[PDB]
RNA sequence: UUGACCUCAAAUCAGGUAGGACUACGCGCUGAACUUAAGCAUAUCAAUAAGCGCAGGAAAAGAAAAUAACCAUGAUUCCCUCAGUAACGGCGAGUGAAGCGGGAAAAGCUCAAAUUUGAAAUCUGGCAACAUUUCUUUUGUUGUCCGAGUUGUAAUUUCAAGAAGCUGCUUUGAGUGUAGACGAUCGGUCUAAGUUCCUUGGAACAGGACGUCAGAGAGGGUGAGAACCCCGUCUUUGGUCGAUUGGAUAUGCCAUAUAAAGCGCUUUCGAAGAGUCGAGUUGUUUGGGAAUGCAGCUCUAAAUGGGUGGUAAAUUUCAUCUAA
RNA sequence: UGAAAGUGAAUGCAGGUGGGAACGCCCUUGUGGCGUGCACCAUCGACCGACCCGGAAUGGAAGGGUUUGAGU
RNA sequence: GUGAAGAGUUUCU
């Protein structure tokens, strides 16, 4: 903090406090009983046309296709290396 | 076409814009319209103050973050800190604002002594008339509408007069610092990006 | 006033100072300033050079208040203190030396332009150029860094 | 055969409701061209004129999927400024916002997502009774029955939180009458003063003499320029109705008023909106520039997830917010 | 000042030269000699920013330039 | 939408 109006840790040095916990930040977080539910739906339903031929794409090990796919299917590479990453836990929870 | 001096032309006068003149022949009405206004919230609301009690805050800016001002409501750490619940302010009069946090103790000290200040100050009329509960005046007879500025105003940060000159002082050199900083600010993540790499080529190297 | 104006002395004369050959017609040469570059050029050219064309780099959403600052000379420096501190300080030795808040003043730099007297004071601000800093170090002050 | 449920019908069934007019302002859809660019097609006119749908006394917006990058601010709206600026534009003609700051005004909240499960505690309608009224015209309460509702009506919660808990803290609305008043007030005003003389004139309200009142010498009428002829103007209390806890010891005095909230330490949890976000493309629009917003089509989500941080892409952090 | 990141105006009486208002002093009556010299113009310099250099991880300080700015 | 044949863990006719 060299209390500067440059440099990595400028501006003003005061008494820094903890903040509380904020109640809206905590969306995102997963809970027992909703992980519960999604798991029960997941079972009555099962897999998206794509989503089985990705996780087929990742059975035969072309992981740059099965990305590719997803990334088409789901837009942005973020969302598709998430669907990778659940599809590949799927699979191997199975194996 | 241009033929004279100055500079060229810029009205932006190509719509129908006779139509849309705003005049301000009712300035005077307006003005009086509003303190008529004003006038009657202050009878209606006596003896309670016209405006209720506002937090000081800092603006947001470089710009302007030397000066204080007033804010919408009182944090609920503030109010936790000077002991008022969040349902009992807004009935005695005191904002609350769910959205400011306090990042730093002299924010929330500055706006807790304004609490504590208010509250001293105010005067609680008994729910029932002659029995003064938990937090009552016993004195009420006395009351009347008083500004709250009047006596709980914004003040702004007072700068020191002199002190004596230090060594550390003589010896610092601030254009070398803003220099250095400056510099450093800027070639820090690259001087970081080139200690990873190195490492890590090190480490490839000896693998 | 309306009976100050020329359309007053201009009654009776039939062209009403406009003449008779070119007259008073409708925009003759466009409307506003169109035509710079073609027909208006030799008055373009000759008045505002430099109107047609890009030069430079765009900026998108261009915020102010990060770029506010003001400067200050240092021959100004002693005006922002109150004369009561300038009768108190200035010209006699102390034990302590005057601070002038230059942020406080409104500004947000402190350029070297002028001479300073020879007493000790203590500048605060934000920036400094290098000739001030020389100029306040021989003048006997210093200066501190302030955010 | 019947009943029940489900779905769908009919009735001049019982009770209701909508249309249409007004468009200055307001919320949207649709949508030009004249014109400027000295021609003209993008642009401009203009997200305007015309057309269409829909409200109120205001409408809309509104309590952040907001700014910022700070010592940080903090619902919406409007004014000044930002600013003719960033930016857009055959970068031609032209167009053109937003953060901060000052001011006006300020007010916060409600659902869905929870098992009440030791008792659907919820609501509409018919009938009857009892109240009430701007009011025989209005608005309710109670009892009973029938329906709605478990494919979910009530209660505590809405993230600012909160629930399950744990231990100690305090306990409250409606009828009358007086004094001061407050909207309409109107039994209406104590509400002041020359119409004296002479001249002219058809008429004095003109001129002159002598006066008067003024908190009233604003205005109008009267046979010509009238403060004192008339209406008025200025000042100024009161008979009345109603809002009558709008207030005070609203006293006086009925039961409002025995269990609902109140903060406190400790933990465990903390349910949060889907053809929606987001991605691509097309059209339109915007200052929004490898898309500002809107819409059509294709693909189609996730849970520390998702949106935003104004240059497209990948990766690692940070800040802020919590959409459908 | 630069597109920008940024930097940011005294060697000196805030400089020298020529003309120059006004004033003062001497001449000795000449369209006079001397001393300063406001305004303004011309000109030689100095300083700030930009450009081009030498170049003595980060910094561009003394040293410079035939230049450039709507600067001091 | 559902199935049967031909074919270089998959879909062309």
């Amino acid at each position: 903090a060299p209390g500067l109006v440059v440099g990595l840790n400028k501006g003003k040095t005061l008494t820094k406090r903890q903040l509380p916990e904020r109640p809206s930040r905590r969306k995102g977080h997963l809970s027992k009983r909703t992980a519960f539910v999604r798991s029960i739906v997941r079972e009555v339903a099962g897999f998206a046309p794509y989503e089985r031929r990705v996780m087929e794409l990742i059975r035969n090990s072309q992981d740059k296709r099965a990305r590719k796919l997803a990334k088409k299917r789901l837009g942005t590479l973020k969302r598709a290396k998430g669907k990778i990453e659940e599809l590949t836990s799927v699979i191997q929870s199975s194996r | 076409a241009i033929h004279v001096k100055g500079q060229l032309p810029n009205a932006h006068f190509h719509k129908d814009w006779q139509r849309y003149v705003k005049t301000w022949f009712n300035q005077p009405g307006r003005k009086l319209r509003r303190r008529q206004a004003r006038q009657t919230k202050a009878a209606k609301i006596a003896p309670r103050p016209v405006e209720a009690i506002r937090p000081a805050v800092k603006p947001p800016t470089i710009r302007y973050n030397m000066k204080v001002r007033a804010g919408r409501g009182f944090t609920l750490e503030e109010l936790k800190a000077a002991g008022v619940s969040r349902r009992v302010a807004s009935t005695i009069g005191i904002p609350v604002d769910h959205r400011r946090r306090n990042r730093s103790e002299e924010s929330l000290q500055r706006n807790v002594e304004r609490i504590k200040v208010y509250l001293a100050h105010l005067i609680v009329f008994p729910r029932k008339a002659g029995q003064p509960k938990k937090g009552d005046a016993t004195d009420v007879s006395g009351a009347e509408q008083t500004d709250v500025a009047a006596v709980l105003p914004i003040t702004q940060e007072a700068v020191e007069e002199a002190k004596p000159i230090t060594e550390e002082a003589k010896n610092f050199n601030a254009f070398s610092t803003l220099s250095n900083e400056r510099a450093y600010a800027r070639y820090a993540g690259a001087r970081a990006a080139f200690q990873k790499k190195r490492a890590e080529e090190a480490e490839a190297k000896k693998k | 006033p309306t009976h100050t104006s020329k359309t007053r002395k201009l009654r009776g004369h039939v062209s009403a100072g406009h003449g008779r050959i070119g007259k008073h017609r409708k925009h003759p040469g466009g409307r506003g300033k169109a035509g710079g570059l073609q027909h208006l050029r030799s008055h373009f050219d000759k008045y505002h050079p430099g109107y047609f064309g890009k030069v430079g780099m765009r900026r998108f959403h261009l915020m102010k208040n990060p770029l506010w600052r003001p400067t200050v000379n240092l021959d100004r420096l002693w005006t922002l203190v109150p004369n009561e501190t300038r009768e108190k300080y200035l010209g006699k030795n102390t034990e302590v030396a005057p601070v002038i808040n230059v942020l406080q003043s409104g500004y947000g730099k402190v350029l070297g332009k002028g001479r300073l007297p020879d007493t000790p004071v203590i500048i605060q601000t934000r920036y400094v150029s290098r000739r001030a800093e020389e100029k306040i170090k021989q003048a006997g002050g210093v200066v501190e860094l302030i955010a």
